[PDB]
DNA sequence: GAGCAATCAGACTGAGCACGCTGTGGTTTGGTTGCCCTGCTTCCTCCA
DNA sequence: TGATGGCAGAGTACTA
DNA sequence: TAGTACTCTGCCATCAGAGCAAGCACTACGGCCGATTGCTC
RNA sequence: GGCCGUAGUGCUUGCUCUGAGUUUUAGAGCUAGAAAUAGCAAGUUAAAAUAAGGCUAGUCCGUUAUCAACUUGAAAAAGUGGCACCGAGUCGGUGCUGGAGGAAGCAGGGCAACCAAACCACAGCGUGCUCAGUCU
């Protein structure tokens, strides 16, 4: 037995580990090897790393689930429509629905005529001639008053119901309102009529252009206000305009309503708010509000339709028909123009589906943007195409009726068209008149987001309670589903519990009991001093009572001055009182109590005790429920308590926020001695005046024990469950689980003895988003920089360009404009100096012409410049091009600059980890490792857990020439773990006083101490520190510079490091989601059981779950003889369950006969095999191999490459270039090492020849460039899948191993999570 | 002619003997003894072939029988100094750990030779071959010792336990002596005149005249033959004045030193590493009893070996090396101590190193018995010369007890510090030096520097 | 006049208190130096 | 949002 | 000489959007704060 | 400072919806040529599927997490693998038992001298701060 420590380094996809002794030396032992090969033992160093694929979130799975539910519900809607229509469809045409169901079927497979609607070619052709598109039929049905065929009626209704619009806008949208400026003039007329004291005229004002502008709503409102005399922003007219356009204004100022008076037309609860406001203001302004409503309707309807509505009641269909006619006319004109002016490309343009153009636009997959890109130059190089080019620029050239922009059509337009059709055709068909309501409900029903899936107890993602067990249909959803209970469960299913008592639900934040608890908790910890008192005295129980009854229930905020005067001076009659232990103003107050007092107007009711349950229920309902209707239906039982007015006011009130203390914890539990609750003690507990923490931690009382028992008893879980339950990224959670498992195995390995120390460290860790953010900011600010020169997303990915665009092309420190073309010449300056903290995000980076304009070169920007650019940044913030924190940092100086305390804090954090994720990992490891208590039931710290930041190890490597290159091999994970252990152990040995802030368990003086915490490793600091380093108090030697550096160099240069890549069974989608056209191939997968791929298309490229080794016999040749064959079979994800259910039959179906169950071997991905002279290959799939060997380049060459390439960019730098120049001859040796390793293992002859030829031809280039390009060459000899790299100009493609036959005669190695335990299975015997 | 007369006593004729007299012995286990097992440590090729013939011969003799037991400790091929006999000795670490511990009774070599009186001049050295193998092991405790031996030629693979008591067991050297003791104990009752020295496995018979040794040898062979022990005849010095025993030459009743040993010490060149010097000192230290003033003579070399010192071979170390080389060349002949007569010890102390010689009366002269020398402890190093001699006597007087067997001697020293102990200018020293039963001071007189 | 937006009692004397330094004294802890043991450990022969 | 494994097609070569 | 069989190399990968609720982790301030002053409508 | 709030960013989980995209089919292609072939005409739309599918038959569920080998197990899960040293191209080799003797280093414990520091109590003093009196 020997004392040892385990060092770990955690990444998103790698977990290094290392065992060291007391002298910082990695041990080594022989490990037994199982299996059937001759080898029975193997020697391995106790240091390595585990590599695995990164974890994934559930976002994609959730999206897929939502899509599936959406498709199911759409099919159910169509089924409802067919069920309604069947009774008469049976008489009109019996097989109509049958023909519809089998439209997707070849002619031979069809059981009816190939024509769906009428069943005969003549009628089909006639119908398609009369109505070329479905919108023509919809308009004809809406407008005509004569009888129409039931089949066509059903077709139109089915289209409308299937493709409904968006449900964003709620309420009603009368399509008849389609004017913009005429209706605005009507509104102005009504405004003048009502408010005749002052005239308001909009003559000569482009109201239509102002309102229809593409700018922001606020910008449009500001422009309209500016272009209107006699009124300013926030006026009555301005508020009406804002309400009409969508903004939510407060009309309180307009009518001095002394209330919120905020009305958002779109929200339906605000419809009731508008109702109450009309109640307030009588009827005069009611008509004005109706006019505003009409205006808003007309605005949005014109925006989305752009067609007149008076002539026809089918505005959307008419617009689609107009678009169709324009498409036809434009197409004919373009055909004629091309044929006349340029007949050399009519073919390519209108017939070639491979290239873009009309043919690729219609028959091919080209989109509108690609079509416009292809057709623009031809249009420009022509004559008489001015209007065509104008339409192209306006995005109105050759448009399809069904397009990506059709997402702005509200479902109310489709509802209106459907209702018009139903009204027209209800006379001839009585059942259409009788089922109008239910058809419209079919169209306009959607399940509320709080009800969720309508399961029946067999769905995990389901919360719902049903008043009756009948089937749910949209026509009895209200009568079956208990929406109130559904919503309550919705909310309560995601809230948290009380950790003190992890069984009860937390209380609402604004709960009255919570308010009382906080008030008393803050009140019990105050002490006062008055004349004639020996010492300060705690607040008596009766004193607290009186104070609560006279101050908190009478004023919103309690201040110590009011406490002293209103009570101590008046009641206690002590003029001289000195309060202590409390701030001038108290933090907690009965905020909810005052809110209800002004509504219910019953102090007796609010103070009475027997209605506290009622009050708690009231606040719980208000917090839980968000919709007014459900709030009212829940408060119906309490309608008797308060009049209708009070009930309406309650429904208006809305509390949001959940507390952190369960009711049981606050009030239910009672002390055994006296049966007093926490609230009772807080009200009066003798004269000790203990607070909540003291009460729960007191040993004399039973609160502590009782809480502890409940917690521990109910606290049970498994490692995996707990790790997943933690909060963080799934990749980090996976890394944590892997780290725990490797720790357990390392402990098993080292004689089942727990380590003395465990040192851990974890690493810290869009173009479309940038485009949308910059677009929104430009629209908000009204700028035209994007219009000056549009920029694509790929270009915007550049950091410099992004900064330039965010700054609106102006310097952040001076009021000047920068030039885009003159970029790559200025400097990027962080707001906070890089020395204080390390942050290269956009939130801290600022681009300026000269970095010497931030005032002080270190402190935050200078005051004056900050003030001027502070107005400019208030502007940029209203524009949202910068964040709250960014603005704060930028404007910090004015309030104050970086103080010495701030510098100290910044530097301190850079060396101390405070992340909750690291704290959780450390706590888990501590609880697992240390489980033995002492005589006083106190855990004994047998093992100490230490957490370090990566900065210490990086500084160590840079300082003592241990440079790390990540592109050489995967040994750097293991090296980082080893260095982490070494540094942590040395630090805790040298400074035992810092265990508090490192081990899990004045400013100026602090500055130099933390800055020089790692100085004892250095030799010459000119101070000459002693060779040996003692603890400083005891005699323990912590660092002997004479040898420990030699030891570290030897350990980092060991050519054997256990790199193990975790084998995983592939899971996920069955195959690629693309549906390919029909072709004669066996790779296609049928999309349904009877849709033969060779006639209907299908998927392809199925993902293999795990390969299976099968030894059997197949039939080859006409003789059908049995030839012994051993081969790898890939069990795809789709057929995995079928294979597992009966492997014998699954294999026999594929053609193999007489398989061997014993010889069947399951091979997951990344399975290892050794061949030849140490060559190792991993298993990517049943037909491809990955590399599995690592190159152990000498540390001397590693350091030379680092220094020559200048990784991460005077006398110290002077010697580095001289050193490189002296050792120029290392590049040839590095190339030789790469060549020999590739010859021995990689076996890519052509790629090796190309690499060597490129190196020979590029021998004259600078050493810096040569080393930088040689760093790339290591991609040839790496671990994992082949990948393409580049050497100067020459590029080298992948060399893939698409054959998996040799591995069948190799040695199969099963490696544990650390790789020290192996099971070598020889496959040649099979 | 001796081989013919006693066919039942010689190992060449009798062969693998058996401890007929003693019953099978049960090996007790510690209170917490629990079965343990470990896979046999793979043995080296040449080492594997060394033990294989013995296993075949041990199987024939019945010592090794196939068995299946939960205890299985590996076998160790301890190569003999001569060639590589690779005796099959079990590692037996676990068993030694699991087995109990009993009181030991093996005699230390520094006393056996003390019992030999100079009167008996005729010697007979007998060595019992396979000594440990003689004692039988009860089948109940046989599973305790086992090892895995698989040879395709033999055709048997598994555990081969020991029916006797094998080598390595930490209590084997004790039981054999105890068991063999009572056996030879009665022989002394039959032949009180003779003086038989019972080593662990070497029996030396001392007699007065040549005929007395011959009579004892014939009687001794018959007794051992009946008892079942078998002695090797190849190396058995019988009725010879010059005999080799316990690493010491025995001639004219003097504990001579072998000429071959002296060659080894001088043969080595000047050491260059602390290991080399330790090897030399190890060889030298076995002969400390012959070199006068060995402690002061080799004083320089000691600190050269010091664990944390530098091997900067000093001229004083060279002078020290030469002193040992020349001292061993003319080493005197230490006589065998006679317990009947009183002893005499000379004590001297110079420069913090105590030296002296233990002598006994030989006619009118005194014959050296053993040279005693010691480094004084640092506390006594700083004492004045008058007090330093008192400490030197106590250190050397303790050494004499390990050879005189507690018998008193004449403490002779140049000074008269014997009265100083009574009235010093330390309580432990007074009791040791004032015990008239075990120590006394004769006439004060100087002594020759060589002595 | 009403609103939004920062800004965040001077001197002298006295007593009383806070940080630091100093003198006296009591107590506690710690250290070196010296003498003793107990113990543990490492290095070299001579034999089974 | 890049990888990295599947796929089709062209080329070469071995065998009935 | 035609039929399998293996190797090599370029291509290919379902995408946008809108609401609501809960939780965590982290960073920025502010707060006690009255009375005075400023300016602006 | 604590505490208290809030303001914002990011991320995670769940639910309800939208627009497209893809695949097969319907939308009679015509003329001259036996034919390939050539010339014209047409194009915008619709139906169905949107992971195969499952039983629990719901307007439900189906892509997240977890997973070396072997033994015991129904499963949840539990068990399975000597140490030391000299080395180093992916790890190689060597060693291993007792007893006895001689020499050397080491750490710990006790005891008696001498010494430092610390705390506390009293008293004094330099500097600074709060409060009170006076003038303003």
């Amino acid at each position: 037995d020997k004392k040892y420590s385990i060092g770990l380094a955690i990444g998103t996809n790698s977990v290094g580990w290392a065992v060291i002794t007391d002298e910082y030396k990695v041990p080594s032992k022989k490990f037994k090897v199982l299996g059937n090969t001759d080898r029975h033992s193997i020697k391995k160093n106790l240091i390595g790393a585990l590599l695995f694929d990164s974890g994934e979130t559930a976002e994609a799975t959730r999206l897929k689930r939502t899509a599936r539910r959406r498709y199911t519900r759409r099919k159910n809607r169509i089924c409802y429509l067919q069920e309604i229509f069947s009774n008469e469809m049976a008489k009109v045409d019996d097989s109509f629905f049958h023909r519809l169901e089998e439209s997707f079927l070849v002619e031979e497979d069809k059981k009816h005529e190939r024509h769906p609607i009428f069943g005969n070619i003549v009628d089909e052709v006639a119908y398609h001639e009369k109505y070329p598109t479905i919108y023509h039929l919809r308009k004809k049905l809406v407008d005509s008053t004569d009888k129409a065929d039931l089949r066509l009626i059903y077709l139109a209704l089915a289209h409308m119901i299937k493709f409904r619009g968006h449900f964003l806008i709620e309420g009603d949208l009368n399509p008849d309102n389609s004017d913009v400026d005429k209706l605005f003039i009507q509104l102005v007329q009504t405004y003048n009529q009502l408010f005749e004291e002052n005239p308001i005229n909009a003559s000569g004002v482009d109201a239509k252009a102002i309102l229809s502008a593409r700018l922001s709503k606020s910008r449009r409102l500001e422009n309209l206000i500016a272009q209107l005399p006699g009124e300013k922003k926030n006026g009555l007219f301005g508020n009406l305009i804002a309400l009409s356009l969508g903004l939510t204004p407060n009309f309180k100022s307009n009518f001095d309503l002394a209330e919120d008076a905020k009305l958002q037309l779109s929200k339906d609860t605000y419809d009731d708010d508008l109702d109450n406001l009309l109640a307030q203001i009588g009827d005069q302004y009611a008509d004005l509000f109706l006019a505003a409503k009409n205006l808003s309707d007309a605005i949005l309807l014109s925006d989305i339709l752009r067609v007149n509505t008076e002539i026809t009641k089918a505005p959307l269909s008419a617009s689609m028909i107009k678009r169709y006619d324009e498409h036809h006319q434009d197409l004919t004109l373009l055909k004629a123009l091309v044929r006349q002016q340029l007949p050399e490309k009519y073919k390519e343009i209108f017939f070639d589906q491979s290239k873009n153009g009309y043919a690729g636009y219609i028959d091919g997959g080209a989109s509108q943007e690609e079509f416009y890109k292809f057709i623009k130059p031809i249009l420009e190089k022509m004559d008489g195409t001015e209007e065509l080019l104008v339409k192209l620029n306006r995005e109105d050239l050759l448009r399809k009726q069904r397009t990506f922009d059709n997402g702005s059509i509200p479902h109310q337009i489709h509802l209106g068209e459907l209702h018009a059709i139903l009204r027209r055709q209800e006379d001839f068909y009585p059942f259409l008149k009788d089922n109008r309501e239910k058809i419209e409900k079919i169209l306009t029903f959607r399940i509320p987001y709080y009800v969720g899936p309508l399961a029946r107890g067999n769905s995990r993602f389901a919360w719902m309670t049903r008043k009756s067990e009948e089937t749910i249909t949209p026509w009895n959803f209200e009568e079956v589903v208990d929406k109130g209970a559904s919503a309550q469960s919705f909310i309560e299913r995601m809230t948290n519990f009380d950790k003190n008592l992890p069984n009860e639900k937390v209380l609402p934040k604004h709960s009255l009991l919570y308010e009382y608890f906080t008030v008393y908790n803050e009140l019990t910890k105050v002490k006062y001093v008055t004349e004639g008192m020996r010492k300060p005295a705690f607040l008596s129980g009766e004193q607290k009572k009186a104070i609560v009854d006279l101050l908190f229930k009478t004023n919103r905020k309690v201040t110590v001055k009011q406490l002293k005067e209103d009570y101590f001076k008046k009641i206690e009659c002590f003029d001289s009182v000195e309060i202590s232990g409390v701030e001038d103003r108290f933090n907690a107050s009965l905020g909810t109590y005052h809110d209800l007092l002004k509504i219910i107007k019953d102090k007796d009711f609010l103070d009475n005790e027997e209605n506290e349950d009622i009050l708690e229920d009231i606040v719980l309902t208000l917090t839980l429920f968000e919709d007014r209707e459900m709030i009212e239906e829940r408060l119906k039982t309490y309608a008797h308590l308060f009049d209708d007015k009070v009930m309406k006011q309650l429904k208006r009130r809305r509390y949001t926020g959940w507390g952190r203390l369960s009711r049981k914890l606050i009030n239910g539990i009672r002390d055994k001695q006296s049966g007093k609750t926490i609230l009772d003690f807080l009200k009066s507990d003798g004269f000790a005046n203990r607070n909540f923490m003291q009460l729960i931690h007191d040993d004399s009382l039973t609160f502590k024990e009782d809480i502890q028992k409940a917690q521990v008893s109910g606290q049970g879980d498994s490692l995996h469950e707990h790790i997943a339950n933690l909060a963080g990224s799934p990749a980090i959670k996976k890394g944590i689980l892997q780290t725990v498992k490797v720790v357990d195995e390392l402990v098993k390995v080292m004689g089942r003895h727990k380590p003395e120390n465990i040192v851990i460290e974890m690493a810290r860790e869009n173009s479309r988003e940038r485009m949308k953010r910059i677009e929104e900011g430009i629209k908000e600010l009204g700028s035209q920089i994007l219009k000056e020169h549009p920029v694509e997303n790929t270009q915007l990915q550049n950091e410099k360009l992004y900064l330039y665009y965010l700054q609106n092309g102006r310097d952040m420190y001076v009021d000047q404009e920068l030039d885009i073309n003159r970029l790559s010449d200025y400097d990027v300056d962080a707001i906070v100096p890089q020395s204080f903290l390390k942050d290269d995000s956009i939130d801290n980076k600022v681009l300026t012409r000269s970095d010497k304009n931030r005032g002080k070169s270190d402190n935050v920007p200078s005051e004056e410049v900050v003030k001027k650019m502070k107005n400019y940044w208030r502007q940029l913030l209203n524009a949202k091009l910068i964040t709250q924190r960014k603005f704060d940092n930028l404007t910090k100086a004015e309030r104050g600059g970086l103080s010495e305390l701030d510098k100290a804090g910044f530097i301190k954090r850079q060396l101390v980890e405070t992340r909750q994720i690291t704290k959780h990992v450390a706590q888990i490891l501590d609880s697992r490792m240390n489980t033995k208590y002492d005589e006083n039931d106190k855990l004994i710290r047998e093992v100490k857990v230490i957490t370090l930041k990566s900065k210490l190890v990086s500084d160590f490597r840079k300082d003592f020439q241990f440079y790390k290159v990540r592109e050489i091999n995967n040994y750097h994970h293991a090296h980082d773990a080893y260095l982490n252990a070494v540094v942590g152990t040395a630090l805790i040995k040298k400074y035992p006083k810092l265990e508090s802030e490192f081990v899990y368990g004045k400013a100026t003086a602090k500055y130099f101490f933390y800055s020089n915490i790692m100085n004892f490793f250095k030799t010459e600091i000119i101070r000459k520190r002693p060779l040996i380093e003692t603890n400083g108090e005891t005699g323990e030697i912590v660092w002997d510079k004479g040898r420990d550096f030699a030891t570290v160099r030897k350990v980092l240069s060991m050519p054997q490091v256990n790199i193990v890549k975790k084998t995983e069974v592939q899971t996920g989608g069955f195959s690629k989601e693309s549906i390919l056209p029909k072709r004669n191939s066996d790779k296609l997968i049928a999309r349904k059981k009877d849709w033969d791929p060779k006639k209907y298309g299908g998927f392809d490229s199925p993902t293999v779950a795990y390969s299976v080794l099968v030894v059997a016999k197949v039939e080859k040749g006409k003789s059908k003889k049995l030839k012994s064959v051993k081969e790898l079979l890939g069990i795809t994800i789709m057929e995995r369950s079928s294979f597992e259910k009966n492997p014998i039959d699954f294999l026999e179906a594929k053609g193999y006969k007489e398989v061997k169950k014993d010889l069947i071997i399951k091979l997951p991905k990344y399975s290892l095999f050794e061949l030849e002279n140490g060559r190792k290959r991993m298993l990517a799939s049943a037909g491809e191999l990955q590399k599995g060997n690592e190159l152990a380049l000498p540390s001397k060459y590693v350091n030379f490459l680092y220094l020559a390439s200048h990784y991460e960019k005077p006398e110290d730098n002077e010697q580095k270039q001289l050193f490189v120049e002296q050792h120029k001859h290392y590049l040839d040796e590095i190339i030789e090492q790469i060549s020999e390793f590739s010859k021995r293992v990689i076996l890519a002859d052509a790629n090796l020849d190309k690499v060597l030829s490129a190196y020979n031809k590029h021998r004259d280039k600078p050493i810096r460039e040569q080393a930088e390009n040689i760093i790339h060459l290591f991609t040839l000899t790496n671990l994992g899948a082949p990948a393409a790299f580049k050497y100067f100009d020459t590029t080298i493609d992948r060399k893939r191993y698409t054959s998996t036959k040799e591995v069948l005669d190799a040695t199969l190695i099963h490696q544990s999570i650390t790789g020290l335990y192996e099971t070598r299975i020889d496959l040649s015997q099979l | 002619t001796w081989l013919s007369d006693f066919p039942q006593a010689w190992a060449e004729t009798g062969g693998m003997g058996l401890a007929v007299r003693q019953a099978p012995l049960i090996i007790p286990l510690k209170a917490t003894s629990t079965p343990v097992s470990i896979k046999q440590y793979p043995m080296s090729q040449e080492a594997r072939l060394g033990i294989k013939p013995h296993i075949q011969r041990l199987l024939d003799q019945g010592i090794l029988v196939p068995c299946q037991s939960p205890w299985n400790t590996p076998l160790l091929p301890v190569k003999k100094p001569g060639t590589n006999d690779y005796r099959p000795v079990q590692d037996l670490r676990e068993v030694n750990k699991r087995v109990e511990d009993i009181h030991p009774t093996v005699p230390n070599p520094y006393n056996l030779l003390s019992g030999l009186p100079p009167s008996h001049q005729w010697y007979t050295v007998l060595d019992l071959k396979d000594a440990f193998f003689c004692l039988r092991l009860h089948p109940t405790s046989q599973p305790l010792f086992a090892f895995e031996w698989r040879d395709p030629e033999m055709g048997i693979s598994g555990q081969l336990t020991w029916t006797r008591l094998p080598q390595g067991f930490k209590n084997s050297p004790t039981l054999f002596n105890e068991a063999l003791h009572r056996d030879l104990a009665d022989f002394r009752i039959q032949h009180p005149d003779l003086i038989l020295l019972q080593y662990v496995d070497d029996l030396l018979l001392a007699a007065t005249s040549e005929l007395d040794c011959q009579q004892g040898t014939r009687a001794l062979l018959q007794t051992l033959g009946n008892l079942g022990y078998r002695a090797s005849a190849k190396k058995a010095q019988i009725c010879q004045k010059q005999v080799k025993y316990l690493g010491y030459l025995l001639k004219e009743g003097q504990r001579w030193l072998t000429e071959a040993r002296k060659e080894t010490v001088m043969g080595q060149p000047t050491p260059k590493t602390p290991r080399q010097l330790r090897e030399f000192l190890g060889k030298a230290g076995f002969c400390r009893l012959f070199i006068p003033g060995f402690a002061e003579m080799a004083a320089p070399l000691y600190p050269l070996t010091k664990p944390g010192t530098l091997f900067n071979w000093g001229p004083d170390q060279q002078k020290a090396y030469q002193e040992i080389k020349q001292a061993l060349l003319t080493a005197p002949a230490l006589g065998l101590p006679d317990l009947t007569k009183p002893f005499e010890l000379f004590v001297d102390e110079k420069q913090g190193y105590a030296k002296g010689v233990l002598t006994q009366k030989l006619g009118p002269w005194r014959r050296p018995v053993a040279y005693l020398s010691k480094k004084l402890d640092p506390v006594a190093a700083g004492w004045p010369p008058c007090l330093r001699m008192v400490a030197a006597i106590a250190v050397l007087t303790k050494d004499a007890g390990k050879l005189t067997m507690g018998q008193p001697l004449v403490i002779l020293a140049p000074h008269a510090v014997e009265a100083l102990v009574k009235q010093p200018p330390m309580t432990h020293y007074q009791a040791l030096l004032l015990d008239t039963d075990r120590v006394q001071f004769g006439p004060v007189v100087a002594l020759n520097p060589a002595t």
